[PDB]
RNA sequence: ACACCCAG
């Protein structure tokens, strides 16, 4: 009906108590960092021209849908493992998940010979990774 | 910016397309009813009664660049890219974006005539909600 | 009190004296066009800035929600009891602290100084 | 009477294909213009860049008259559309799209300072008096 | 008495500057540095 | 301390020394925007009754209300009531604001 | 006589066009339509001190829109073309401006949320591998 | 070198 005037006391704190249940201390931080990789990063790669080359034999490197994996570590055996937040702080390790881009190349080329290639999920090097945002393992 | 020292604002105007003194001051002036703002603005069209055609006002900004050119259209080229690509990108860069960017130039010089009337407060500066904050998003995405 | 644009090249008119006639002459100084006015005046400057705010104050101002109300003070030609005051407090005004009113009625934009 | 009950009720047609591709004329209404004096209009390219995204010149009455620049908007109809509809003798009005939108504004017709003068004529930057003297010179 | 207390001043007579601007020059001096 | 900074930067807590003033930290409740695409209110404001920027003359702009869209200028508009009743609207149930 | 000679004869007759803005539903419809011969209906109606615009849609189409007027003085338009002739004419000068709304007020909403998302079906964003790539 | 911070 209507909060009346005596029970605005318990209202407004479990009103409150919602905001903090649902949007947290640091949500500024991490909205921010998921905004920066499920929106920017795919923006910057599709706003990037694509690649003309000659010297005739044409070239055009077109670029696509951004991939990016769970944080993993390397060791020396080369095989990957899944890096713990825990174990970053321990062995100096840097918190970065692998970022794979997918490109398609085509060859322009006299003859009618337009072949259109493809490459799935080319690494292109490691971003570091917010911890608990939703890119995080945690 | 990417000119040494400063222009009169008219001179941009007639840079921009619109060469003649109505096109001009309908921009600026959005009532004519009103004789201060008409004759706060009289000073800047006495200042550019030198230049009448839009390509000489582009050879008189061209020739205060950055980089001076040698022919007349080298310095008509830059000074149209300057004019088109670093003068309010904003508002749009692109080949047939001059006359939204005129009327927001029409709306830089009408925000300054009304704070020189003191028909509006100025803008203060440690106002915060002239301020925006950079958090790791926009912050990573200027490094990506 | 007000100069008329160029009808041949869209410029300002500029006073002129001609000896013929000794007649007030508006001539355009970008091309060659001719003009007789009969304002016969140049240029007039408010010294004392007496210019009336009841013009310049916008009549849509009573619908903001910031802005107080009270119906100690009704509408002339609308007749309704409440009404919007405020200060203009701006520059070339002098004191700048004594009220205006604005009537709060739909289609009914009078404003009233007091 | 009639016209105070008039009952008016047109059917509206829209054409697939049309031979014909339609444009704008705009012009300011300050700017007076008169179809009556237009005794001969002639439309071109102007040779500025020396195609189809160049402005268009627009000469009324030769050079006696006046004279036009057309320039495309900036903006696009992509979320917007214009159509036309034309009175015919059959009554069922034709809607017709558009094709790209021009303005056009007048350009003035006297003696115009050249660039190298406008040089020798910018040192008096303050001291310049009698405006109405250097078009006298020129 | 009057109620407009008008004052009014005129160029001498023998007057390349022209006098349209002229009055305007000098009305901006009387107006900054002159002393009453 | 500005007298802004009601709600979303902490009065109290500043250091001190040679920074004081200058960092701040927000309040309880502060969530800073984290952005998002001007597109739809774009669409949502050339569907209603503004006119276009380009469409219109420099004589109708004095009896009309300017409308900026992250601060560019895109065009005017003839009834600003009816328009912040629907732009309110909209973005309390969250259709496309 | 000229390639470059605009054609006027329409401008001396005095004919009389409107321009019309409409939404992108109704111009979807008829381009759905393909040009049949009939994609809709006008209906004017005057009372004795006020007019009122309305456009009523074909119930072959769906399977009201009213056009208030907005003030002509702001601007003067007129209306030409070219042909693949390349023979340029006029054909009249725009004497009234109408525009178009839905009249649909709350119940709308649904069509737009899903043209957003027809106008986000082609945008992409990063999506997340559960396996490194090898 | 820079950040953070103690005291007045
Ligand atoms: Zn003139
Ligand atoms: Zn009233």
């Amino acid at each position: 009906d209507e909060i009346t005037p005596d029970l605005w006391q318990e209202a407004c704190w479990i009103v409150i108590s919602s905001y903090f249940d649902e949007k947290g201390l640091v949500r500024q931080q991490l909205d921010s960092f998921d905004e920066f990789i499920q929106m920017s990063v795919q923006r910057i790669v599709e706003d990037a021209p694509p690649i003309d080359l000659q010297a005739p034999p044409r070239y055009l490197l077109k670029f696509e849908q951004i991939y990016l994996s769970k944080p993993t570590h390397w060791e020396r055996d080369g095989a990957p493992s899944p890096m713990m937040p825990n174990e970053a702080r321990l062995r100096n390790l840097t918190y970065s998940a692998p970022l794979y881009v997918d490109i398609t190349k085509t060859v322009i080329k006299e003859g009618e010979e337009q072949l259109q290639t493809q490459h799935q999920k080319t690494f292109i090097g490691k971003i570091p990774i917010m911890l608990r945002s939703t890119y995080c393992l945690l | 910016p990417y000119i040494k020292q400063e222009v009169p604002i008219i001179i941009v105007f007639r840079a921009l397309g619109f060469v003649s003194d109505r096109d001009i001051l309908e921009h600026i002036i959005y009532d004519f009813e009103d004789p201060e703002m008409m004759e706060m603005v009289k000073p800047s069209l006495d200042e550019a009664f030198v230049i009448q055609e839009q390509n000489v006002a582009l050879n008189f900004i061209g020739s205060r660049g950055a980089k001076p050119g040698v022919t007349k259209e080298k310095r008509i080229k830059y000074a149209k890219e300057v004019l088109q690509k670093e003068m309010l990108p904003h508002v749009g860069v692109s080949d047939f974006c001059e006359t939204k960017k005129a009327y927001f130039l029409g709306y830089m010089v009408h925000r300054l005539l009304l704070a020189a009337l003191g028909r509006r407060e100025l803008d203060d500066r440690d106002h915060y909600g002239n301020k925006r904050l950079d958090l790791a998003g926009p912050l990573l995405a200027f490094l990506f | 009190v007000g100069i008329r644009f160029c009808q041949e090249c869209n410029n300002m008119l500029y006073p002129k004296e001609d000896k013929e006639n000794r007649i007030l002459l508006y001539a355009c100084r970008n091309c060659d066009y001719q003009q007789e006015a009969d304002n016969s005046c140049i240029y007039v400057n408010k010294i004392t800035h007496e210019v009336d705010e009841l013009t310049q104050i916008i009549a849509d101002v009573s619908q903001d929600p910031t802005l107080p109300r009270t119906e100690d003070h009704p509408c002339q030609k609308c007749g309704h009891k409440e009404a919007v005051f405020f200060q203009s407090h701006s520059a070339r005004a002098e004191d700048a602290m004594r009220l205006y009113y604005v009537c709060t009625a739909p289609h009914c934009g009078h404003r009233w100084t007091e | 009477g009639p016209s105070s009950q008039n009952v008016t009720e047109y059917v509206v047609r829209v054409p697939k294909n049309t031979t014909k591709k339609y444009n704008i004329m705009a012009f300011n209404a300050a700017d007076k213009v008169n179809f009556a004096t237009w005794n001969q209009a002639r439309l071109e390219r102007d040779l500025s860049n020396k195609p189809e995204d160049q402005p268009w010149l627009l000469r009324v009455n030769g050079k006696s008259g006046r004279k036009f620049k057309g320039i495309k908007k900036g903006g696009v109809t992509e979320n917007t559309s214009y159509y036309i509809f034309t009175q015919c003798p059959d009554g069922a009005f034709e809607a017709f799209p558009v094709h790209n939108w021009y303005n056009f504004t007048p350009l003035a017709r006297h003696r115009t300072l050249t660039a190298e003068e406008a040089e020798e004529e910018w040192e008096r930057r303050n001291k310049v008096l009698n405006h109405f003297s250097i078009m006298q010179q020129r | 008495n009057a109620e407009k207390l008008v004052l009014r001043i005129r160029i001498m007579n023998s007057d390349k500057m022209d006098d349209d601007v002229f009055l305007r020059c000098i009305e901006s001096n009387m107006l900054t540095d002159m002393t009453l | 301390l500005h007298n802004t900074l009601w709600g979303m930067v902490c009065p109290a807590e500043t250091p001190e020394g040679h920074a004081v003033g200058l960092v701040k930290n927000l309040a309880l409740m502060a969530y800073i925007s984290v952005g998002s695409q001007p597109s739809p209110i774009l669409e949502f404001l050339e569907e209603w009754s503004m006119e276009n920027l380009e469409e219109i003359s420099p004589a109708a702009i004095a009896d009309a209300t300017k409308i900026f869209v992250n601060g560019c200028w895109v065009g005017i508009h003839k009834d600003p009531e009816q328009l912040m009743n629907t732009l309110r609207k909209l973005r309390r149930q969250m259709d496309i604001i | 006589a000229e390639r470059g000679e605009l054609d006027l004869t329409g401008a001396k007759q005095n004919t009389g066009v409107w321009l019309v803005k409409v939404p992108k539903y109704l111009s979807q419809q008829w381009a759905k339509a393909s040009g049949r011969g009939e994609v809709g209906k006008l209906r004017i109606a005057k009372t004795q001190g006020r007019t009122e615009v309305s456009f009523t849609l074909n119930e072959d189409l769906a399977n009201e829109h009213p056009f208030v007027l907005q003030s002509v003085g702001g601007q003067t338009l007129t209306v030409f073309t070219e042909s693949s002739s390349d023979k340029l004419s006029l054909e009249g000068i725009v004497v009234q401006r109408a525009e178009c709304r839905p009249a649909a007020s709350e119940n709308y909403m649904r069509l737009k949320r899903l043209q957003i998302e027809e106008s986000s079906k082609p945008v992409r964003l990063s999506q997340q591998l559960d396996k490194v790539v090898t």
